């Protein structure tokens, strides 16, 4: 059940460590159309490069070398992307009062990504530097057999306050969740296989608004 | 500071959700 895995397993997890991974999310088979979706959306050639909120170069590769295309979920050929977005949304949606202070009530489009090898990465950054209403991060991984001591692409995250890190290999039908703020400072590390992520953003109202009053 | 050079960016739309 979405609700008692989220409960039981999501909610103390985020609270506790600020990090959640859920592996198995959605089963073999859906993960494997998901990966045939995203495969698809990528053989179209519509994929851009990654985005920074203050870019100051048009080839940033060196902060992030990842190539992305934005997704609502209700595009053609985009189903199952939009079953897994519906599956985020409604897990999320029951944490609503128990993750900490936040009440959840948005969400961005689903930002499709690829590294495509060669030592492609993302250096060590926070999602939410300034308080943009970002607070919760979801990422959703699509690459089978995947062996970090052959194709690195490690996302190595480094919880605030202590030497400790976490190593979340960007294993097939894995879930992860974390807080977006400067709590989880994360690098992914340079890869040498083509990289395969779905993320989605969700947004705590308060903070929302906020940022929408000072932007 | 020079956290948002880092930052990825959010996109422009915004769809709500919950409540
Ligand atoms: O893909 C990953 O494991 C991590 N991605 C990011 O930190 C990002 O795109 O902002
Ligand atoms: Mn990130």
């Amino acid at each position: 059940p979405a609700l008692k895995l989220a409960l039981e397993y999501i909610v103390p997890a985020m609270n506790k460590h600020g990090i959640c991974v859920v592996d198995d999310f959605l089963g073999k088979e859906t993960g494997q159309q998901i990966g045939d979706e995203v495969r698809a959306l990528h053989d179209t050639g519509k994929f851009t490069d990654g985005q920074l909120v203050s870019q100051k170069s048009d080839s940033s590769k060196d902060i992030r070398g990842d190539k992305i295309t934005w997704i609502e979920g209700k595009e053609p050929g985009c189903e199952t992307i939009g079953l897994l977005m519906s599956s985020m949304d409604d897990l999320i949606c029951h944490c609503n009062g128990k993750l900490g202070s936040y009440k959840i009530n948005g969400r961005t489009k689903a930002m499709v990504a690829c590294y495509p090898g060669n030592g492609t990465g993302y250096v060590r950054h926070v999602d939410n530097c300034n308080g943009d209403g970002r607070c919760v991060t979801c990422i959703y991984y699509l690459n089978k057999d995947w062996d970090a001591k052959v194709s690195g692409g490690i996302l190595r995250i480094f919880p605030e306050g202590k030497a400790q890190f976490a190593d979340i290999e960007p294993k097939f039908d894995r879930l992860l969740f974390f807080w977006s703020d400067r709590r989880n400072p994360h690098e992914v590390q340079p890869a040498y296989a083509t990289r395969y992520a779905i993320t989605v953003w969700y947004f705590d109202a308060d903070e929302r608004a906020a940022a929408k009053v000072k932007y | 500071d020079a956290c948002t050079l880092l930052a990825p960016a959010a996109g422009d739309t915004i769809i709500s959700l919950c409540f």
